[PDB]
């Protein structure tokens, strides 16, 4: 299984240089997506019965 | 506008039509080994998972057979949690292969998934060991075990498999049968009938 | 070999510190004053029936109206959620199906199970098999239509593979997810997909290639389901440790772990809401707990199933959530 | 008193003791109504689960409702002026509902058979006959009973059919047929459950006891007055039937309790 052993280190090396941005920056990015589409959520804000197909 | 409702009514018939068959269908899981002579056993029923649908005494059955496809993943076992019994075959004469059969029994009967199911233990090759009895002492291998009497030897194998079960929601059965016995299907019918009787009795009382 | 085995360990230690190096603050810290999610008092607005046995798979369609479902009866039922009619009932060559999928175009439905072959049924012509795939070593656990021409699958052989109806052969197989891959999901931008296995970890894969790029881990048990955030930047893995959690690509680490003290049953299916605020998650306690994705609030309960809930889905329109349980029922919640 | 239902020999009873049988019949039949009221609602409210919705619980509910109305319909039949037209108006309904009450006992009896001695196929739906003989057969007899001797209704001491032209047989004879079969089913059932009661013995006593309210084997003592000692046994065995259905199939059954504990979870978590 030398090849397999070669594979794991190789894979580890591939991810050994993973580019990354600030965790808070990525975490803050999730805030913007949630806030932007909050008004258009048919499931978070109760749906107006005039157009809800399940009302 | 109307074919949509029409399709539902036609479809709901077949689903309802199949309900009586499925609700009355009996599913039996078959587990064993190559030495167990499944092919020899299955032909008697006729007169990688394979489906064998048969019927004796105006009742259907289902010999679902996991052909050595036994898996360890838990989600594999709920694919067979609908069965009502497990038919278990071991080669009685294969004395040297009893150690692995003992270990095999633990995994299935003691898994919390296959709980609430009965176990129909079978010991095929009931005439092959006849000669071995009084000739080759099972006590030579199973030191925990007179060694030359069939009845003591015949009943020792059951005590090993029966005691190998952990803590008894459903009863365990045993039947020593040949690979060509005509009473094989009858024995299952008596065992499965008793299995559902206990389930109904719970409900009833 | 001995030197290589020891050398492989020290690479991960730096990579382990890479998450620490890039870490800034806990998502909880990041989100402390965020508006409360509020009590979502969702109720049942539909209750489909007609399944002979317990449900294991259900998947919506891109048309927001039709949904497919598979059960141990050996049948696939296609439902109209709006009107609660049955369109098609699909008999199967086998009778042990463990996953189902719906084509965004709507002309095909994938189904697979303990049989090594997952069938690609043709829906536009009742219904026949367009192609039965070559097969894997084990059982198919989750099937998804990457497009109308490409199919991605997860089997019991730690193997995932992109497929092709045109050639009838797996174009680019994927290997490396030790254990048994049971879950699979696709990104809204159709160029990435991940999977979860019994190795208590999830791996990120790129479709155009055949080698994984990221490996999220930490689960205390096998991952049963997974789904992506509305954007291609987050995950939600539900394992048997009774703890779903959120993941991030650039962070390459977990953000918050969703668990509750009385919750010990485990998770079977998981899906987000369209706005990404809610993490709809089924549970083996015959319940469906909704959570604030942005936060960790365990707010929003959805009960009404007699037996275990195993499959869950949220319409692309985002209007309603669907749950299928072992009770042989499937009721839409909005 | 409730004991008039099975009377076939016009025996006199001590007016001092007449209240004693009537008092037990009053309280016995009154509780059997109210105690059955909880049974009907608790089956409907708990119908949200599979352990309740079944081919059998239709038998228990229908039997419960049939006895529910028949019992409460009997209280107003006592005080109502004997011999009048309203007495003849509503005493047909007692004959039909009790015959329907007994028909559901046989349906319950015929279902005990298919689950215990004919175990295979005990789950196949057979509502087309259970509803049929449950109500249609009592209707068939009553039309013949009314056409043969409509005058038989009332025209006697009390609104219950008089035991003169055999009118009493219209209900007593079918009641005996239901009793005989349920006794026959009970014996075979007891034989097959006692065999599984070997050394591992109060289980076999509980098995028969829970089957008494649903097989109607307690109505044997009614016809035995031919003497007065059995009349007392008939005024407390079946008079309080509704109490027995509650305490053995509605408040003590494991399935109804498990359904209840499930519904307390969903209601609380909502």
């Amino acid at each position: 299984s030398i090849a397999q052993a070669r594979k794991l280190v190789e894979q580890l090396k591939m991810e050994a240089n993973i580019d990354r941005i600030k965790v808070s920056k990525a975490a803050a990015d999730l805030m913007a997506y949630c806030e932007a589409h909050a008004k258009e959520d048919p499931l978070l804000t109760p749906v107006p019965a005039s157009e809800n197909p399940f009302r | 506008d109307k074919a949509a409702a029409e399709r539902s009514k036609e479809i709901d018939k077949c689903l309802s039509r199949e309900k009586t068959y499925v609700k009355r269908l009996v599913k039996i899981l078959l587990l064993g080994a190559d030495n167990s002579g499944k092919s020899t056993f299955l032909k008697q029923m006729r007169i990688g998972i394979h489906e064998y649908d048969f019927e004796i005494k105006n009742v259907p059955f289902k010999m679902v057979d996991v052909g050595g496809q036994r898996s360890e993943r838990k989600r594999w076992f709920e694919c067979f949690d609908s069965v009502t019994s497990i038919l278990f075959l071991v080669d009685s004469s294969d004395f040297n292969r009893l150690t692995e059969s003992l270990n095999d029994f633990e995994t299935i009967v003691n898994n919390r998934v296959f709980s609430n199911v009965s176990i129909i233990l079978f010991l095929n090759k009931t005439d092959l060991l006849e000669e071995k009895v009084q000739i080759v002492s099972i006590k030579d291998y199973f030191l925990e075990f007179d060694p030359h009497c069939l009845r003591d030897v015949q009943k020792f194998l059951v005590e090993c498999f029966r005691n190998k079960r952990r803590d008894q929601q459903k009863p365990l059965y045993h039947h020593f049968t040949t690979a060509i016995n005509t009473e094989n299907a009858r024995l299952i019918f008596r065992d499965v009938k008793d299995t559902i009787l206990h389930d109904n009795l719970k409900q009833l009382m | 070999l001995d030197q290589l085995r020891q050398e492989a360990e020290q690479l991960k230690n730096q990579i382990r510190d890479a998450r620490k190096a890039c870490a800034d603050a806990t998502l909880s810290q990041i989100t402390n004053n965020i508006d409360p999610v509020g009590r979502i008092q969702m109720r049942t607005r539909r209750t489909l029936r007609g399944h002979l046995a317990k449900i294991y798979a259900m998947h919506w369609g891109t048309d927001s109206r039709l949904l497919v479902s598979a059960s141990q009866d050996g049948k696939l039922i296609i439902w109209d959620s709006y009107t609660t009619n049955k369109v098609h009932a699909i008999p199967l060559r086998s009778s042990w199906v463990m996953t189902c999928a719906y084509a965004p175009s709507g002309n095909y439905v994938a189904c697979g199970g303990l049989d090594n072959i997952c069938s690609i049924y043709n829906l536009k012509t009742n219904v026949r098999v367009s192609r039965e795939l070559a097969g894997h070593t084990g059982y198919l656990s989750c099937c998804r239509f990457l497009d109308d021409n490409q199919i991605v699958t997860s089997s019991g052989d730690t193997t995932c593979a992109l497929w092709d109806i045109e050639t009838g052969q797996q174009t680019t197989t994927f290997t490396g997810h030790t254990g048994d891959v049971m879950s699979l999901s696709l990104a809204p931008d159709t160029r990435l997909f991940v999977s979860g296995a019994c190795d208590a970890s999830a791996k990120l894969w790129d479709v155009r290639e055949g080698m994984c790029r990221q490996t999220f881990t930490g689960h205390e048990s096998d991952i049963n389901a997974i789904c992506f955030f509305p954007n291609g930047n987050a995950f939600a893995t539900g394992s048997d440790d009774a703890t779903c959690r959120l993941f991030d690509l650039r962070a390459d680490q977990e953000l918050m772990t969703y668990s509750h003290d009385n919750i010990i049953c485990g998770i079977t299916s998981v899906s987000f809401s369209k706005s990404g605020r809610l993490l709809l998650a089924g549970y083996d306690d015959f319940n469906c707990n909704v959570w604030d994705a942005l936060k960790a609030d365990r707010a929003g309960v959805l009960a009404g199933h007699d037996n275990r809930v195993s499959c869950l889905g949220v319409t692309d329109d985002g209007m309603a959530v669907a749950t299928g349980s072992w009770d042989s029922f499937l009721k839409i919640w909005n | 008193n409730f004991a008039i239902l099975m009377q076939v020999v016009p025996l006199e009873l001590a007016r001092g003791h007449q209240v004693a049988l009537s008092s037990i019949s009053y309280v016995g039949c009154s509780l059997s109504v109210l105690c059955l009221v909880a049974t009907l609602v608790t089956f409907a409210v708990l119908s949200s689960v599979s352990t309740i919705r079944n081919q059998r619980y239709h038998i228990h509910a229908n039997l419960s409702f049939a006895v529910l109305v028949a019992q409460v319909l009997l209280l107003i039949s006592f005080r109502l002026e004997p011999g009048t037209t309203p007495c003849q108006v509503m005493a047909v309904l007692l004959h039909y509902f009790f015959l329907s009450a007994f028909a559901w006992m046989l349906v319950e009896g015929l279902h005990l058979y298919s689950m215990v001695i004919k175990v295979f196929g005990s789950e196949d739906s057979k509502h087309r006959y259970y509803y049929g003989m449950g109500w249609g057969f009592p209707l068939l007899i009553c039309i013949i009973s009314l056409s043969f001797a409509m005058d038989s209704y009332g025209t006697s001491n009390n609104c219950w059919l008089s035991l003169a032209s055999g009118a009493i047989w219209a209900f007593v004879a079918p009641a005996l047929f239901v009793i005989v079969v349920n006794i026959g089913i009970l014996i075979a059932v007891t034989r097959v459950i006692s065999q599984i009661s070997a050394d591992n013995f109060k289980l076999t006593a509980k098995a028969v006891a829970v089957l008494l309210p649903i097989l109607g084997t307690s109505w044997v003592f009614g016809v035995l007055a031919v003497a007065v000692v059995f009349q007392y046994m008939f005024a407390t065995l079946n008079s309080l039937q509704g109490l027995f259905i509650f305490l053995f199939h509605c408040l003590l059954n494991s399935e109804v309790r498990a359904a209840f504990k499930h519904k307390t979870k969903v209601w609380s978590l909502t």
